[PDB]
């Protein structure tokens, strides 16, 4: 019994908050056996809640981390550094990088170091070279896409930044950040008919709502040109996705007001101003 | 080809023999009165003008 | 009333409504085929020598 | 950057009338459309499932059923969609006495439903105006500024075209409707 | 009209710039499209010639 236990541990690590922490505890009990150096990993799952489970996670980590816990001890120190400020991270990073000589396991410390450095440090060699090693260590499944996404945040050669946004969203699809950033930066550049293809693809696999970020952008793209019918249909679908974002309501109101309608534009603008009453434009338009 | 074209022409002629449509089909005042009427437009507007 | 409410407006002609009527549907069903046949046989007429 | 650029770039590289089958197609009514705009007291049967499936995408169905209570499931799902989008919808029935109990039941089922007749003008500001076709033919010839806001026109009993003295109204109406009105 | 401006990404009203209207000299009683001014005022729904 190895493969099922590893699957349970992975599910525990990547799961939801405290109730999933209880699920992780159940998985650990189901695999409560020797090789206790895995117990520390369970503690990380408890950190997914960080409310009276980290203390139990702390006890489990202290008990498990006895002989070397080399990767586990470094990961626990990084988690403690994340819980505190970035002071501990600077000490932990050098020791972990010197000890664990790898490229993809080095990419886990590279992602922790990039999370510590992204706040204030320039980190042209501490995280960026760590991110470079993670990019040369590009993993098959959901282990190095987020590193490329976090490396291309706002600056540093936007042209490859679009490339690794498009790749980080094309491989891992459920997230709605990398795709939006890629399309936004594309529309920042001259070329336009490439963003449209991405939006069409994302829209096609939209099951029921829950794809507001695509519907809204393509609707605006249809509203900037004089094609109001498609824009209205797209924004109606986007509003069905989540009926609270005032941006959707305001844009739909403008869509109705571009063509004939006057009392439906008025109703939509009134509803838009009703929530988020801080916006002056909606009240003025009403 | 339209089957009813001679009847359209005859209706226009009867309209124009009364004082409702100018030559070359432009509505006169009696025409605009008889336009917005529920039923018996011809008889009702004729009764009104007389 | 129909004649008056259509003569009143300039860009609408009364025969348009007659064209779009359901009792004219069989005659006007394949109209795009008749017009394309007309426009593509006008080419064929231009052929024979004088 | 020189080596990182390569290390990233190597990873980076006509019919016009569709006769939908009555009984066979629909199997998944809730996988898509998980938040229906209206909830009944029973289960909608197959053809109403298909009619709602086509009313979601803003198509133009032509329902042909037997019983009068089977059509109004579609005829009020279309009004639930009309009230959800903030738009307006006009329900037109030929009989003057039939368009009163419909007014009462549509006012009881949801919100605001105005009624318009020869003299009555109950709430000419609602979103479900109920009309006789001889009035819609009268406010299509002028603008009337309501036509700017329509989504659906629910012709209720369209088998009165065969009448000899009122069949011209349905064909004066079905031509003049602007293009954006389903 | 003093129409607003919009940042091309994450649109926010930077400032108001004046531009030229384009669909003036169009009225409710001499043009038929969905760009004409609404109407005189609150008005009778139907039965309105002109």
């Amino acid at each position: 019994l190895h493969l099922k236990a590893e699957a349970l541990i992975k599910l525990s690590d990547y799961d939801s908050s405290e109730e999933a922490i209880r699920t992780l505890d159940q998985i650990s009990d189901a695999d409560n056996i020797p090789g206790l150096l895995v117990l520390k990993s369970l503690a990380y799952r408890n950190k997914g809640s960080f409310d009276e489970a980290a203390k139990i996670m702390e006890d489990l980590l202290s008990s498990y981390p006895d002989l070397a816990e080399v990767h586990a001890l470094e990961a626990l120190i990084h988690f403690t550094k994340k819980d505190y400020l970035q002071a501990e991270k600077c000490f932990q990073r050098a020791l972990e990088k010197d000890t664990e000589v790898a490229e993809y396991h080095y990419q886990l410390g590279l992602t922790y170091w990039f999370m510590g450095e992204e706040t204030r440090k320039d980190k042209t060699k501490a995280l960026t070279h760590f991110l470079k090693a993670a990019r040369l260590d590009t993993y098959m499944g959901k282990v190095f896409c987020y590193l490329g996404h976090y490396y291309r945040d706002v600056v540093g050669d936007k042209n490859r930044a679009r490339g690794c946004y498009r790749k980080a969203f094309e491989l891992d699809d459920t997230d709605a950040e990398s795709g939006a950033a890629a399309v936004d930066l594309s529309v920042e550049l001259e070329d336009m008919e490439m963003a449209l293809a991405i939006l069409t693809t994302v829209t096609q696999k939209a099951s029921a709502g829950t794809a507001k970020w695509a519907w809204l952008r393509r609707g605006l793209y249809y509203l900037k040109a004089g094609q109001h019918s498609q824009a209205v249909a797209d924004l109606q679908a986007a509003l069905r996705a989540d009926p609270k974002d005032f941006n959707c309501w305001e844009s739909l109101g403008e869509a109705y007001l571009s063509r004939g309608g006057y009392t439906t534009a008025l109703k939509s603008f009134t509803k838009a101003s009703e929530l988020n009453p801080e916006s002056i434009y909606s009240v003025f338009k009403v | 080809s339209l089957l009813l074209l001679p009847e359209y022409h005859q209706r226009v002629e009867v309209l124009r023999t009364l004082g409702y449509v100018d030559e070359a089909g432009t509505v006169k005042l009696a025409g605009r009165v008889a336009c917005a009427m529920s039923s018996h437009e011809l008889l009702l507007t004729e009764l009104m003008f007389d | 009333t129909m004649i008056l409410n259509l003569l009143r407006v300039d860009a609408l002609r009364v025969e348009d409504m007659m064209k779009r009527s359901f009792s004219e549907f069989p005659s006007r069903k394949d109209s795009k085929a008749h017009e394309q046949a007309l426009a593509e046989l006008t080419k064929r007429l231009g052929a024979l020598e004088e | 950057l020189a080596r990182a650029s390569s290390l990233e770039d190597l990873v980076l590289k006509e019919q016009w009338a569709i006769p939908v089958d009555a009984t066979s197609p629909v199997g998944d009514f809730y996988r898509l459309i998980p938040q229906p705009a209206f909830q009944w007291a029973f289960e909608p049967d197959v053809f109403q499932k298909q009619a709602i499936l086509h009313l979601e995408r803003h198509d133009s169905v032509f329902v042909a059923a037997h019983t009068s209570a089977g059509k109004t499931v579609v005829a009020e799902y279309a009004i639930a969609l009309a009230q959800k989008h903030m738009t307006r919808t006009i329900y037109t029935s030929p009989i003057k006495a039939l368009s009163n109990q419909k007014f009462r039941d549509f006012r009881n089922t949801f919100g605001d439903v105005g009624l318009l007749t020869g003299d009555v003008q109950l709430h000419p500001e609602a979103s479900c105006l109920i009309m006789t076709t001889e009035i819609l033919r009268s406010m299509l010839y002028s603008g009337s500024d309501v036509i700017r806001d329509l989504e659906w026109v629910i012709f209720d009993e369209v088998h009165y075209i065969n009448d000899v003295e009122r069949g011209v109204v349905w064909e004066e109406v079905l031509i003049m409707l602007p293009d954006h009105v389903s | 009209d003093l129409q607003a401006q919009r940042h091309p990404t994450t649109g926010q009203i930077l400032g108001y710039k004046e531009v030229l209207l384009e669909n003036t000299n169009l009225s409710a009683t001499t043009s038929l499209s969905l760009r004409r001014p609404p109407g005189p005022a609150s008005q009778s729904l139907w039965g309105n010639p002109t």
